[PDB]
DNA sequence: GAAGCCACATCCTCT
DNA sequence: AGAGGATGTGGCTTC
């Protein structure tokens, strides 16, 4: 069981998935005992690798990134915006296909970032689970 | 082979953890994730925890292999602390593609002193 | 007590006194120079009687058992807040690695002069 | 007062 | 001699 049932109605009425679907506050999680530059090069080399560490600061939901689909392009953005960093990575969250999506200041290591229920993944998973 | 309990994945087991103890300090019980689908031998398990206090844990031997459904931690321990009567939530996560991904709220309050008799 | 080495180093009275504020309150009084002294070099000092130091350390703290050995451990415990570092090869020597000119107000060469450290 | 945070005090194992 | 791990203890503060 990959995956729950009622995948569509978890997303929508669980306060865990409603509390993580507006721009939230994200942070970088990474070597918090390591200097602030360190963890700059650090965040930002693993994102060209397609990967990192954000949790949600508000409530303080770590969470291991992978960007890529089911080094990328679309799902690890360095062009948007000079200093920010848009990524995009899909999982399955307690049974349930998402995506997270957000940015984060090549500086200030942090940002926004929420999560959105992924129509296609899930519908997927739920053919493969029948 | 143990006691397992259930976690916000439909998908993942765990073994019980204490409900207080002490930073920096090994656990009673080893931690271990078993999953409940077919997961593939070597596959990479991880652990991280935070809340509304401390928004990221340090936490040491947070890595663990899949084995016959089972990611058994060798001495995983939580450093940082989760505040005056506040747990942690658990992220339990499963490097699968896509990645598999596990909750576990109040799972742990971790202390500088831990469990105490009364003084 | 050529100056107030525990007050300046932090200590109003609240609670026990530090292990490395009681060695500097030793450090600054010509009539300990003969268990503990510095060294000459910046905030070097050497235990040259660390018996006696542990005694008074634990009469100090109200633990008759407490002997070298445990103070020791108390200083190891200095090396990653970077309080107090060991000078590697030299039986018994340390260093205060802290800010203590700001704290104490004084140089090194200056306490050395006024404690008249030969 | 209980329950946190601190700075050791004790005890040991290993080089 | 000295490094550092494991765990208990009393002082003090905050909830």
């Amino acid at each position: 069981p990959r995956v729950v049932p009622d995948q569509r109605s978890k997303f929508e009425n669980e306060e865990f998935f409603r509390k993580l679907s507006r721009e939230c506050e994200i942070k970088y999680t990474g070597f918090r005992d390591r200097p602030h530059e360190e963890r700059q090069t650090r965040f930002q080399n693993a994102c060209r690798d397609g990967r990192s560490e954000i949790a949600f600061v508000a409530t303080g939901t770590n969470l291991s990134l992978q960007f890529f689909p089911a080094p990328s392009r679309e799902y690890v953005d360095l062009e948007r915006e000079a200093g920010k960093v848009y990524l995009k990575a899909p999982m399955i969250l307690n049974g349930v296909c998402v995506i997270w999506k957000g940015w984060i200041d090549l500086h200030r290591l942090d940002g926004m970032g929420c999560l959105e229920f992924d129509e296609e993944r899930a519908q997927q998973e739920d053919a493969l689970a029948q | 082979m143990g006691e397992l309990v259930r976690t916000d994945s439909p998908n993942f087991l765990c073994s019980v953890l204490p409900t207080h103890w002490r930073c920096n300090k090994t656990l009673p019980i080893a931690f271990k994730v078993v999953a409940k689908g077919d997961v593939p031998d070597g596959t990479l398990v991880t652990v991280m925890a935070g809340n509304d206090e401390n928004y990221s844990a340090e936490l040491r031997n947070a890595t663990a292999a899949m084995k016959n459904q089972v990611a058994r931690f060798n001495d995983l321990r939580f450093v940082g602390r989760s505040g005056r009567g506040k747990s942690f939530t658990l992220t339990i996560t499963v490097f699968t593609n896509p990645p598999q991904v596990a909750t576990y709220h109040r799972a742990i309050k971790i202390t500088v002193d831990g469990p105490r008799e009364p003084r | 007590p050529v100056i107030p080495a525990a007050a300046l180093a932090g200590y109003t009275g609240s609670g026990p006194i530090q292990l490395w504020q009681f060695l500097l309150e030793l450090l600054t009084d010509k009539s300990c120079q003969s268990f503990i002294s510095w060294t000459g070099d910046g905030w070097e000092f050497k235990l040259s009687d660390p018996d006696e130091v542990a005694r008074r350390w634990g009469k100090r703290k109200n633990k008759p058992k407490m002997n070298y050995e445990k103070l020791s451990r108390g200083l190891r415990y200095y090396y990653d807040k970077n309080i107090i570092h060991k000078t590697a090869g030299k039986r018994y020597v340390y260093r205060f690695v802290c800010d203590l000119q700001s704290l104490l107000g004084y140089t090194p060469e200056e306490l050395h002069a006024m404690l008249d450290v030969k």
